[PDB]
């Protein structure tokens, strides 16, 4: 059972693209004494809930700094990107650092982004399970010959070949439910959303289970993960507080007012936010809706520092 | 001055690939041990010439990785990938690092690169000097959009923001004349050839500055760059005798580089050479320190640049490399003087 970090690097009128960068090398930093074993980013383009757009990048530079968390991607969305890019970027990442880096991607999400990168949407998914083939080819071949209606190219080596035999370990962000079939057959390890709620990941858990089973792969060992948000205060209200003034624009960004005050209060009370019982408790519950061998969680929103990072001795102490 | 440790990531025929991710690590470490103030990559996809063919993240690993080191991206291949997805990258690294990245960028040789990153053949400078405006506009402004043949996306919003006001420092790596009016035209640093000499740089540069100057910059405090590759012995003989190897090497790499020409396959759309380099060792810091330091100065003195970056490469292993670098910098780095 293996816990660890993630950034998702909201910027506001009271974060700003500076401090928030700064902060999260500053805990990064901290951390890596500690027991959490992985730090993952997240990938977010063009508005303030999520200040970063190339994980990688940061991925390295994590990486660099730090001696002992694997550090890993969250979700690149390689399904606006170019599978070679990728490949170089992944190999070399697990090469520069001899095996301590850890692929998780993902499928587009914003339907717009898809739009700004000249991907049309007929083929959103095909184009998606594609880019992965490739990505996937390099991994394993050191080379790769795309002549695809997608991409195509004479054949070639994708240099650094790969560390790590098979290449870096990889992890799909689990954001449509024809995502979870294909990544079953393929038998990979998931990364639940702490934005779904509990039942979502529960049918998406399931559903991989069932469809692990239908073909044929011994998912015994697949280990998958979760993430969540923490934010723990002795007054709970307060907790709450803070969160929903830090989701705000998060969630009229993605949940288009789809009811605002619902998806909100249920994030609010899915998350593990609130005070140390209700946030332990509801953390718990989680886990055991979707089943996951791994917790991400984030400790973001809490503004001052000392109890954000008295939240994290905590959750450390415990193991 | 200002010195540099040049890096391309080649491949000798006795390292496998790993070998070389490790030495190439080892060395933009050991680089600033060395005396050297800024560690410079090159960008080059599918051979064996240069195996990193992402040099903003080799640069994240390297920079994370250090507290005052300095690097730059020799030769980032402008046109081949996304301005937005450029600028961003630059911008952590920019922010990340808190300034310590150096943007050096370049228009793009091979073909290779175009054929499978799918980038427009022939525009290749019009690209370079397109991408390079939107990419600018988003450096200070922190917005971006387009409205041309090239690219067409609206105005979005750009994270993170630029650390370093109006953007990383950028370098230009020019050979083309047409490239050293461009560079002019918005006056931006430069790195030279290692191919050329004296003469044919002091050369390029006048050319440089009366566009420079009919423009109003001041040529003054444009920081340029002596980039040369070096080898440094006792045995004279030996420091040349290695490079000559090397060269041909390079050169024979160099080449083969120039593949993907069996026809099937189109570039369609939908979506060679100069003349002698083996003896060009006799323009570079090849041969005892005597000689080293003499052939610099005399650029230097020329020029008035103070900014030389040096490749070590050639001497192959991890350790002759460094021997050379450590003798450098004890007898190079000390003798050196600046212009007139």
């Amino acid at each position: 059972m293996k816990f660890g970090l993630f950034f998702l690097n909201f910027m506001n009128s009271k974060r700003s693209s500076d401090q928030v960068i700064e902060e999260m090398l500053d805990t990064a930093h901290y951390v890596d004494q500690l027991k959490f074993d992985t730090l993952a980013v997240y990938e977010n383009h063009f508005s303030n809930n999520g200040v970063v757009g190339a994980p990688l990048t940061v991925a390295g530079f994590l990486l660099g700094m730090t001696k002992n968390a694997k550090v890993a991607s969250l979700n690149h969305v390689i399904t606006t990107h170019h599978p070679v890019r990728v490949a170089e970027e992944a190999c070399l990442l697990d090469q520069m650092s001899e095996g301590r880096f850890a692929f998780g991607f993902s499928d587009c999400e914003k339907s717009a982004d898809m739009r700004f990168f000249n991907r049309p949407t007929d083929s959103q998914f095909q184009l998606f399970s594609e880019c992965h083939k490739i990505i996937n080819d390099a991994f394993t071949t050191g080379y790769c010959h795309p002549n695809n209606d997608f991409y195509s190219f004479p054949k070639i080596s994708v240099n650094p070949h790969a560390f790590t035999e098979g290449g870096p370990a990889q992890f799909v962000n689990a954001t449509s439910k024809e995502v979870v079939e294909w990544a079953a057959k393929l038998g990979l390890p998931l990364v639940f959303r702490w934005d779904d709620s509990n039942a979502q990941r529960k049918e998406y858990a399931g559903l991989y289970h069932e469809v692990a089973q239908a073909h044929g792969v011994d998912v015994s060992q697949v280990r998958h993960k979760l993430t969540l948000l923490v934010n723990q205060n002795v007054d709970g209200e307060a907790a709450r507080a803070e969160a929903r003034v830090y989701l705000e624009e998060f969630v009229r960004e993605s949940y288009s007012n789809t009811d605002f005050e619902q998806k909100m209060g249920e994030l609010l009370s899915e998350n593990a936010i609130g005070t140390y019982e209700e946030s332990t408790q509801a953390a718990r519950v989680a886990i055991e809706c979707c089943g996951a061998a791994d917790l991400l969680m984030s400790f973001e929103s809490m503004e001052d520092k000392a109890q954000q990072r008295a939240v994290i001795d905590v959750v450390n102490a415990n193991i | 001055m200002k010195f540099g440790n040049f890096l391309l990531t080649y491949q000798p025929p006795e390292l496998s690939q790993t070998e070389v991710m490790k030495r190439l690590v080892n060395l933009g470490k050991a680089s600033e041990g060395c005396g050297f103030d800024t560690v410079w990559l090159l960008e080059h996809h599918f051979t064996e010439f240069g195996l990193l063919g992402n040099p903003y993240v080799a640069a994240a690993h390297l920079l994370g990785a250090t507290e005052t080191l300095n690097v730059g991206t020799a030769a980032i291949v402008l046109p081949t990938a996304h301005p937005v997805r450029q600028a961003e990258d630059v911008n952590l690294l920019d922010q990340m690092s808190k300034g310590r990245f150096r943007f050096g960028i370049c228009r793009g040789l091979y073909d290779k690169d175009f054929r499978v990153f799918g980038t427009d053949m022939d525009n290749s400078r019009a690209l370079m000097d397109c991408w390079y405006d939107l990419m600018k506009e988003g450096f200070n402004e922190g917005y971006i959009a387009a409205d041309n043949e090239h690219i067409k996306f609206p105005k979005i919003q750009l994270n993170p923001s630029a650390y370093t006001q109006g953007g990383a420092p950028v370098y230009v790596v020019a050979e083309s004349a047409s490239t050293t009016e461009w560079a002019a035209e918005r006056g931006l640093p430069m790195i030279l050839s290692w191919i050329i000499n004296t003469h044919e740089k002091k050369a390029q540069l006048d050319l440089y500055n009366e566009v420079a100057t009919e423009h109003g910059y001041d040529v003054t405090k444009i920081d340029h760059c002596l980039s040369y590759i070096t080898s440094v012995d006792h045995d004279s003989n030996r420091a040349k005798d290695i490079c000559r190897n090397f060269l041909g090497h390079w050169y024979d790499s160099y080449v083969n580089a120039t593949k993907i020409f069996d026809d099937s396959d189109q570039t369609k759309g939908y979506d060679d050479t100069n003349r002698r380099i083996d003896y060009s060792y006799e323009i570079n810091p090849v041969g005892t320190p005597e000689e080293c330091i003499a052939i610099i100065q005399q650029d230097i003195d020329a020029t008035g640049i103070d900014n030389i970056c040096c490749g070590f490469e050639a001497n192959g292993s991890e350790e002759e490399i460094i021997a050379s670098m450590k003798l450098f910098q004890s007898d190079v780095m000390p003798y050196l003087k600046e212009k007139q």
